[PDB]
């Protein structure tokens, strides 16, 4: 069982077969001399041992799973309501733009310009924050029902609910990736 | 190219490659090229540090 | 000061001038690519793609544009032999201009990085001196490499978004640019499968992204930092020169042996196709497909394409050339005009005869006419004083089938010896030694010239790997050895 | 170790045993040199003694057949094996050792273990020069025998129709490969061999001159007539007058070395530049990019029946080599030449 | 009259038709 | 003497930041040696298919692959 | 004694005397 | 104000090797270039 | 050490090395490879 | 399926491990107990 | 210790190498004179070069079927 985890975190379990989030030590080697005007150039030396990202890794699972939960819930119902495969969208939308059977006026060239402005600028604003708990869990308009007044630092698990559903949605879309080309 | 004719005709009439004195001569110029590179590199690889890296070691 | 061979090592210490000096080399390489493509378009003759194709004319970089989809021109003509109704922007001249426009843009960028060399990006924090984080710098560039590799493989080659690559038949007759599907079985490692090229760059592109994400994050070991001398910009040079001669042996190896990435309609046939009788067997496979169904000789030999008979010829063999026999293959034997027929030889006992073809080694080769079972029956003898296999006494006549001399027979012992000496060179063709003032002796294809450069470069880059690997491991003793170094003996 | 004091793993216990100052240095390279170089030498001495060449070549090449040191060889595979590596587990040999020897697979045993032996020997002298803390010029000079070996034994047959046209490992077997290149490639005329001769035969000159110039400008440091006794390798002064040596050759030959370091690097430079250039010419002959013909003198000698040079004599001699050996040099072609079709001068 | 095998035997004899299956 | 600060230079600044920093010990070297020997084994796959030294029944290993 | 210097010489010397016994018997093989 | 400024030197003996090298290569190779 | 003289070793071992070489020249004129 | 050429090849990479391992096993045996 | 001249002059060297060295020479003599060298390496005996099928030099002429062909060329 790992020791560098299991506290103040939703998935309090040591699943890691390899310890990707292991805080490792570091040692700093000096820069090698490359001056020709010296007679001898040395290969550098050990200078500084450094004692030493679980906060960075927590944010990056949350983004992938939430895109997966928009993907898995979005591919089952567009296959249900419209009646087209989730891989086939793009081949049938370049020909005719639609949403739930309703024709849309946009050329496919405009969709590149729409998506890199709208989704792009929103992605440029997410990394404009410098607090890792606020980066994982922001406030403001994204919490209209006030989860942030409810605590989870104790045995309360009011935050440990998206994180399990983010996990298998990545897996069920990984199951969609092993099904698309092959089968 | 006149030399090359002289060599090719020589080997037909005298079989110079199968002669041991030509075999020793090849050993003298293959050995003499080995030993020129051998003695030439051991001396070059043992030069006392007298100059910097901005000027040739032949200085 | 410095010697002449050491002048470029003023750039080893400052990374800003290293950008500027690789930018100038990159401006010269793409400046060559556009200038060579403008030179080749200005001398290319697109009239006969069947019997005077691009590898016959000395085109070197035009089969590299045509390999990745560029088939049309701003002069109307194409490669497959039709008129381009919309050449687009990615013509041959559009790409020859896109490399010159890039050459001047990279030129100006190099002037910028030469003057603004002292950027704060190149100085690491809290020591203030110029330093480069070569494990992460590699992790950046390996990430971009696998991203382009996956982009070239999933989109350009597969035809999802790009045009595709050149795919032909086994016999070089029907060849186009069409999209390929990736092949993920064992068949993807057959290098004559074009589907393994797309399946390569997807799988190697994905792994190169995943490896790039490793080298971005995971710092190296300290024991493997010193043992590979990671803190020097020359231990990446030695390992990269090691990477590019390895690649240049593979690249020149697949060019010489032939691969799906080297089509014979672009680069010409290989020397192993003349040796192993590749086109000769198929030419006989199609005659016997017609004589078995019921047909004449002269009506079966007419059904063979004139392009297939041109591959079965020693002058299009890339190993029938010379190092200083310079230029196009048309400069040697002439521009091929028409297939002159199939010479069939019979003697006075009504027995067929078969000219023993010239092997690829032989500059000159005696003409021999063998029977069905492989026994020499006629020759053009060297001594004619008391002969017993002369064409004159054996009575060798020659009849043609198909071609320009169809249904025509020659019994003249001077005429028969002329076509017997042309039949050892392959199929019989009619040339013109007046259009280009041809010498009379063959040249090598671009398949042979590319292979010659890229093994001579791969061998000289073995020495540069040896030199620059030695200058990293022996960096401290480059200017000489220490005075007290006599402790190394007993 | 490493000026940060980690604990030694099993690598450090293996590194100091390999890098031991015993009688013969093993090192890390010796895990590659000593198994491969012993099997190249062991494969050559076994193949020249016992292994036939009656099936690959149709000719006897072992001492047990009747050959001596000059004519015995480890001969190349047949042209029917193409570039097959002829592994003893390969699709041709298939585990049987006594047929692997008959199929000429013991050639590629010597050629591959000799090729990785040369890598093991060149890494040996990087490894020793880093132990002794010298400069690595002994290895850089050995790039040129590796440039010769790879371009002739490996690169040349890969461009030809098979491993058949490789040199066999023998004395008379090298000699036909030499006579193969004159008859077929006109390899004397190739200007890369011309730079290869001037390097090889110019390093033999530099070996003989520098040896004789030193030995005849020695300082009288002893009393007796043996001048070899008047030397101790821990002496700080030169053992021979460089100033006398310079004035001698500046008056004999007009030009002399004045720099001792440039001299010994020039002795390094000439055989290495000579072999690297000649290796490029054999790379050119792998594709049959010969320097066979001067076309301006073939057009003239065919339009003028009295224009004879020593060049056109050489072209006629190569026609003689090609037609008279290839019925027996290339048995895979199965070409029979009737005696009236081979070229022939008057009364010979 | 002539098979395609024994037409490529007297003409080239290095032929890939003539070399494979030549145990007969 | 400070260098020249540029807007692209500070966008790319943390990429040229941790120069000289390494893991102690051997790290992922034993992981690398597994990947080198698999790639050594992978390069022996494609060397012998193209040499016809390992024969796969699925491949044609000829120019006849261009037919099917 | 099984040292490195012992394995160096007897790697060379032991097959050398084995083949010199072989090559000497080949001089008396008539046909 | 680049601190990495060096000068190239070429003494007359290296001039005489260099001029000889490009004439001897021109004596050698131009027979093949003029063919 | 010094139980047998080194010069008598080098004489005797050198003699049957020259003696073994004379067998290689004897066998070059008789038997296999004798051209008769 | 698997050809005999692939059976002998995979058997060679097993035999190439028992050779390259045993050379490595011999230099980590002499390194430890010195024989 | 033992610098190559106290070995060759020692009598214990020659109480070993006057027994193992001749028995290894005889082992090489008997490897060929019992005909075993013709069997291990497949070199043909002087009465084995030409069978009754062929009177010419062998020619292997087939790549993947060479193993059973050289059995037929040798005559087994
Ligand atoms: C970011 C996630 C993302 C993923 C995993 C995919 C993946 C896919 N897209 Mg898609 N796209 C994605 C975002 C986008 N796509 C497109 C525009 C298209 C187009 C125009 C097409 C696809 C197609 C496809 C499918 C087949 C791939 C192919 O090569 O078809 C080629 C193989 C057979 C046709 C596949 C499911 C193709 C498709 O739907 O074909 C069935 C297709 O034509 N995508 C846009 C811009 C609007 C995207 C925005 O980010
Ligand atoms: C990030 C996830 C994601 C992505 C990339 C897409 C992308 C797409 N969806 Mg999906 N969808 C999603 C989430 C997602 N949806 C979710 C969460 C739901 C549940 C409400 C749906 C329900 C849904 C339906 C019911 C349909 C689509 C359709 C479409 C396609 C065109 C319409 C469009 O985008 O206009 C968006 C315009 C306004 C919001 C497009 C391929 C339509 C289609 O034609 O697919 C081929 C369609 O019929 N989607
Ligand atoms: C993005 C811009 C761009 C584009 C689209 C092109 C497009 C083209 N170029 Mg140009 N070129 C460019 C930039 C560009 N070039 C620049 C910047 C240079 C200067 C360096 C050149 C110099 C150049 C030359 C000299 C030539 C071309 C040629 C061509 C044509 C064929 C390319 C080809 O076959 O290459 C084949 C490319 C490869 C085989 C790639 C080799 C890379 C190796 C395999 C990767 C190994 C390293 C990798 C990192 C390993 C890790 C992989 C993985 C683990 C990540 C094509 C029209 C050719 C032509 O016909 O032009 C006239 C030609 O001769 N180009
Ligand atoms: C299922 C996925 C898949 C598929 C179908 C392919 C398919 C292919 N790969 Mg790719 N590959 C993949 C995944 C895949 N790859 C992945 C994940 C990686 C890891 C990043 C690679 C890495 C890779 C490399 C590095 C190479 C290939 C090559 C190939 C080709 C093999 C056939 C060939 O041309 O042989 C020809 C190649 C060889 C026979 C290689 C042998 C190497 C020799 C020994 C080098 C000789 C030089 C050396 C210094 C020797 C000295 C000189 C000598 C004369 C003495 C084929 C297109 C090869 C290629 O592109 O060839 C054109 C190649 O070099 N692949
Ligand atoms: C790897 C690089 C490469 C390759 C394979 C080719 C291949 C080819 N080129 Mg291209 N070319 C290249 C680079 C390359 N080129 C570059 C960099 C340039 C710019 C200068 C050109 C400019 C160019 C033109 C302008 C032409 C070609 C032509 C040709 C074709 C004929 C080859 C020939 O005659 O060789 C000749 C080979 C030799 C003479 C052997 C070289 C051996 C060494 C290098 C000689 C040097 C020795 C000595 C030091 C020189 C001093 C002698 C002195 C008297 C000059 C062939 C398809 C011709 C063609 O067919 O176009 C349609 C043509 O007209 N090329
Ligand atoms: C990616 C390839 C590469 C790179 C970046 C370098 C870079 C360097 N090398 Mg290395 N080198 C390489 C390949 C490479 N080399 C190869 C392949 C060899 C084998 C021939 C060598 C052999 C070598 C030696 C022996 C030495 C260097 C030295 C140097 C340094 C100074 C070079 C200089 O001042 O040249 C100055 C060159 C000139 C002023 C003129 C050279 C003209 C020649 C004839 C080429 C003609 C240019 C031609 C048009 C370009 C075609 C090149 C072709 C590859 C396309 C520099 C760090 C030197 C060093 O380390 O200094 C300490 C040094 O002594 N290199
Ligand atoms: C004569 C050959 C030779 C020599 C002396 C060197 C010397 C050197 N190389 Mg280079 N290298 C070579 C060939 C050579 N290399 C080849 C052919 C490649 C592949 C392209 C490389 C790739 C390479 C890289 C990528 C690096 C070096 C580095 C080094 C240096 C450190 C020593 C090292 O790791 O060696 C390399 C080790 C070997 C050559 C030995 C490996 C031999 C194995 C055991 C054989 C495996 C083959 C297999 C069993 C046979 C099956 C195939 C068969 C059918 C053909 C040193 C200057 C490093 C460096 O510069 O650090 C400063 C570095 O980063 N080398
Ligand atoms: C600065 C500019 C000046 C620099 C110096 C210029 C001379 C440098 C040395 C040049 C050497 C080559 C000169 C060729 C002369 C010639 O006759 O060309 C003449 C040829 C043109 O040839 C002509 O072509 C015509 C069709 O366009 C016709 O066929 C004509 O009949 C034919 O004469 O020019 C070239 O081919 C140049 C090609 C250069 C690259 C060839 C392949 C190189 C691959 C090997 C690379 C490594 C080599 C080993 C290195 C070690
Ligand atoms: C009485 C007989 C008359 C004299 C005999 C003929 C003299 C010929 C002298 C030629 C000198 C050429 C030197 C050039 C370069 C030069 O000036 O060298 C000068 C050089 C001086 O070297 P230093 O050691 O003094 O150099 C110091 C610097 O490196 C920095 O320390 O001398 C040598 O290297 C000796 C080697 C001469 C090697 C001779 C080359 C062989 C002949 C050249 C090819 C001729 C082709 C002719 C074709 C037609
Ligand atoms: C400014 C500018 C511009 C322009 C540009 C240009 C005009 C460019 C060009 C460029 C170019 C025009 C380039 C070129 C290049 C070339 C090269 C770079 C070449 C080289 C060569 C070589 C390298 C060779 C080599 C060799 C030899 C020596 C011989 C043979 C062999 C070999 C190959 C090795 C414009 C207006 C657009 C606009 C923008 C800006
Ligand atoms: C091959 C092979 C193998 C086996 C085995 C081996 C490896 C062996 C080795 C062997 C060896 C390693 C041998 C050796 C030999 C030697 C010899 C054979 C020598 C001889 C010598 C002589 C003959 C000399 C003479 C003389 C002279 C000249 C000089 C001095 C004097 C006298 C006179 C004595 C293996 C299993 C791995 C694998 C497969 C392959």
């Amino acid at each position: 069982r790992p020791e560098w985890l299991d506290g103040s975190l939703p998935g309090d379990r040591g699943f890691d077969p390899l310890g990707l989030s292991k805080p490792s030590e570091f040692v700093v080697i000096g820069v090698d001399e490359n001056d020709q005007n010296a007679a001898k150039n040395n290969k550098g030396s050990v200078e500084a041992i450094v004692q030493a990202g679980l906060a960075r890794f927590r944010e990056c699972e949350l983004i992938h799973g939430r895109w997966a939960m928009l993907a898995c819930l979005g591919a089952l119902v567009a296959e249900a309501t419209t009646g087209v495969s989730w891989v086939e969208a793009g081949k049938v939308e370049l020909d005719g733009a639609s949403y739930a059977g309703l024709s849309l006026p946009f050329s496919i060239t405009q969709l590149i310009w729409i998506e890199v402005i709208l989704v792009g600028g929103a992605e440029f604003y997410r990394n404009s924050e410098t607090n890792p708990e606020k980066r994982c869990y922001p406030g403001g308009v994204f919490d209209p029902l006030k989860l942030a007044s409810e605590d989870e630092e104790r045995a309360f698990r009011l935050k440990t609910a998206e994180i399990k559903h983010a996990r298998l949605a990545m897996v069920s879309f990984f199951g969609y990736g092993v099904q698309a080309l092959s089968t | 190219s006149g030399t090359f004719n002289f060599m090719i005709v020589f080997q037909a009439e005298h079989n110079i490659l199968m002669h041991p004195f030509h075999m020793l001569g090849v050993a003298g110029v293959f050995g003499g090229s080995l030993f020129s590179a051998m003695h030439g590199s051991l001396v070059t690889s043992s030069l006392i540090r007298e100059t910097t890296e901005n000027e040739s070691a032949n200085e | 000061g410095l010697p002449w061979y050491r002048v470029h090592t003023v750039v080893i210490n400052d990374p800003g001038r290293l950008i500027s000096v690789h930018l100038m080399h990159t401006a010269l390489v793409s400046g060559w690519a556009g200038s060579m493509a403008l030179f080749e378009i200005s001398v290319f003759d697109p009239s006969d793609p069947v019997l005077n194709p691009m590898w016959r004319q000395g085109m070197f970089v035009l089969p590299f544009m045509t390999r990745l989809g560029i088939t049309q021109s701003w002069g109307g003509w194409t490669i497959s032999g039709e008129t381009a109704t919309n050449p687009g922007i990615w013509s041959y001249e559009g790409v020859a201009a896109a490399h010159i426009i890039l050459s001047g843009a990279l030129f100006l960028a190099s002037v910028w990085h030469w003057t603004y060399w002292d950027l704060e990006l190149f100085r690491d924090p809290r020591t203030g001196k110029t330093a480069l984080d070569l494990p992460k710098i590699f992790g950046i560039h390996l990430f971009l490499s696998g991203l382009l590799c996956f982009g070239f493989g999933a989109f350009h080659v597969t035809g999802v978004f790009g045009p595709g690559i050149w795919v032909s038949d086994p016999y070089g007759l029907t060849g186009r640019v069409q999209p390929v599907a990736p092949s993920w079985g064992a068949d993807g490692f057959d290098p004559y499968n074009p589907g393994g090229i797309a399946s390569h760059h997807i799988a190697a592109g994905i792994l190169g992204v995943l490896a790039g994400l490793f080298h971005l994050c995971v710092r190296p070991s300290i024991r493997l930092y010193f043992g590979l001398s990671m803190g020097s910009i020359e231990t990446v040079l030695s390992s990269s020169i090691a990477a590019v001669f390895w690649a240049a042996f593979v690249v020149a190896g697949t060019m010489w042996y032939g691969s799906a990435a080297t089509p014979i309609e672009l680069f010409g046939p290989t020397r192993y196709q003349w040796d192993q009788g590749f086109f000769q067997q198929e030419i006989q496979k199609r005659v016997q497909a017609s004589l078995a169904e019921g047909a004449s000789l002269s009506d079966a030999w007419s059904r063979i394409p004139e392009k297939l008979a041109f591959y079965d010829y020693i002058g299009n063999n890339p190993a029938k050339g010379g190092l200083f026999r310079t230029g196009a293959m048309n400069s040697g034997d002439g521009i091929a005009v028409g297939w002159l027929g199939h010479a069939s030889f019979k003697d006075q006992e009504g027995r067929e005869l078969f000219v023993r073809r010239m092997p690829t080694f032989f500059e000159t080769f005696p003409v021999l006419l063998l029977d069905k079972d492989g026994i020499v029956r006629a020759d053009v003898p060297f001594r004619k004083a008391e002969s017993k296999y002369s064409i004159e006494q054996v009575g060798v006549s020659v009849t043609f089938y198909g071609g320009e001399l169809d249904g025509l027979t020659f019994t003249d012992p001077a005429t028969v010896k002329k076509y017997a000496r042309k039949a050892q060179l392959g199929e019989i063709f009619e040339f013109d030694r007046s259009t280009l003032q041809s010498d009379g002796v063959f040249r090598s294809s671009p398949r042979g010239w590319f292979t010659f450069g890229h093994v001579c470069f791969a061998l000289l880059f073995f020495f540069g790997h040896i030199w620059h690997g030695a200058r990293t491991i022996f960096r401290d003793v480059f200017a000489g050895i220490d005075d007290d170094i006599n402790d190394q003996v007993e | 170790i490493g000026t940060y004091q980690e604990k030694r793993t099993w690598f450090d216990d293996a590194d100091d045993w390999l890098r031991q100052d015993r009688f013969v240095f093993v090192g890390w390279s010796g895990l590659l040199l000593f198994p491969c170089a012993y099997f190249a030498l062991g494969g050559w001495l076994t193949g020249t003694t016992f292994v036939t060449s009656w099936y690959t070549h149709g000719l006897a090449t072992s001492y047990l057949e009747g050959c001596n040191f000059l004519t015995a060889a480890v001969s190349t595979p047949a042209n029917s094996m193409a570039h097959s590596l002829l592994f003893v587990w390969g699709p041709e040999a298939q585990g049987d050792f006594t047929r692997w020897c008959q199929l000429g697979g013991l050639w590629a045993f010597v050629a591959l273990h000799g090729a990785f032996g040369l890598i093991g020997f060149m890494l040996r002298q990087f490894e020793i020069a880093r132990s002794v803390n010298l400069r690595p010029y002994n290895a850089i000079a050995f790039s040129a025998p590796i440039a010769v070996f790879v371009s002739v034994f490996l690169i040349y047959p890969l461009g030809q129709s098979g491993w058949f046209f490789a040199p066999s490992f023998g004395v008379a077997a090298i000699f036909r490969f030499i006579l193969f290149f004159q008859g077929f490639h006109n390899w004397t005329l190739n200007p890369f061999h011309m730079m290869g001769v001037a390097g090889v035969l110019g390093a033999a000159l530099l070996c003989a001159i520098h040896g004789a110039t030193v030995e005849n400008t020695l300082f009288e440091d002893g009393d007796g007539a043996n001048t070899f006794r008047a030397f101790n390798p821990t002496q700080a002064e030169e053992t021979y007058s460089m100033v006398t040596a310079n004035r001698f050759w500046s008056q004999i030959f007009g030009v002399a070395f004045s720099n001792k370091r440039w001299l010994h690097f020039f002795m390094l430079l000439v055989p290495v530049t000579g072999l690297w250039m000649s290796a490029i010419g054999v790379v050119g002959l792998a594709l049959n990019l010969r320097a066979y013909d001067f076309v301006s003198q073939e057009i003239r000698a065919a339009e003028d029946p009295e224009f004879e040079t020593f060049y056109t004599k050489n072209i006629l001699l190569n026609e003689g080599i090609r037609a008279w050996m290839a019925a027996q040099d290339q048995p895979h072609e199965r070409l029979v030449f009737p005696e009236e079709v081979l070229p022939r001068g008057n009364a010979l | 009259v002539t098979l395609a095998l024994d037409k490529d035997d007297p003409a080239k004899e290095d032929s890939v038709k003539g070399l494979r299956k030549d145990i007969n | 003497e400070p260098g020249l600060v540029t807007p692209l230079g500070t966008l790319l600044r943390p990429l040229n930041s941790e120069a000289g920093k390494v893991l102690p010990g051997w790290g992922t070297t034993v992981l690398m040696a597994v990947f080198i020997l698999l790639f050594a084994a992978f390069l022996l796959i494609i060397l012998e298919i193209y040499n016809s030294s390992l024969i796969l029944d699925d491949v044609s290993m000829s120019w006849e692959t261009l037919a099917k | 004694i099984f040292t490195v210097r012992w394995l160096a010489i007897h790697g060379i010397a032991v097959p050398t005397i084995f083949f010199l016994g072989a090559i000497t018997a080949m001089q008396f093989i008539q046909r | 104000p680049n601190p990495n400024k060096q000068v190239v030197e070429l003494n007359r003996t290296s001039l005489y090797w260099g001029l000889l090298l490009i004439f001897v290569l021109a004596v050698l190779f131009s027979s093949y270039i003029f063919n | 050490t010094g139980r047998i003289p080194l010069w008598l070793v080098g004489t005797v071992v050198g003699t049957l090395a020259i003696g073994l070489l004379a067998v290689f020249f004897y066998g070059s004129y008789v038997g296999l490879g004798s051209s008769l | 399926a698997v050809t005999p050429s692939l059976k002998n090849f995979l058997g060679s990479l097993i035999a190439g491990a028992t050779v390259l391992g045993g050379i490595a096993l011999a230099i980590t045996a002499v390194s430890k107990f010195d024989k | 210790e033992r610098p190559f001249s106290d070995i060759l002059t020692s009598i214990r060297y020659w109480v070993i190498h006057s027994i193992t060295v001749p028995a290894l020479f005889i082992a090489g003599w008997l490897f060929v004179s019992t005909g075993l060298a013709y069997d291990v390496f497949g070199t043909p005996r002087p009465n084995e070069y030409f069978t009754e099928d062929r009177q010419e030099a062998p020619l292997i002429t087939d790549r993947f079927n060479a193993l059973e062909q050289v059995k037929k060329l040798s005559g087994n």
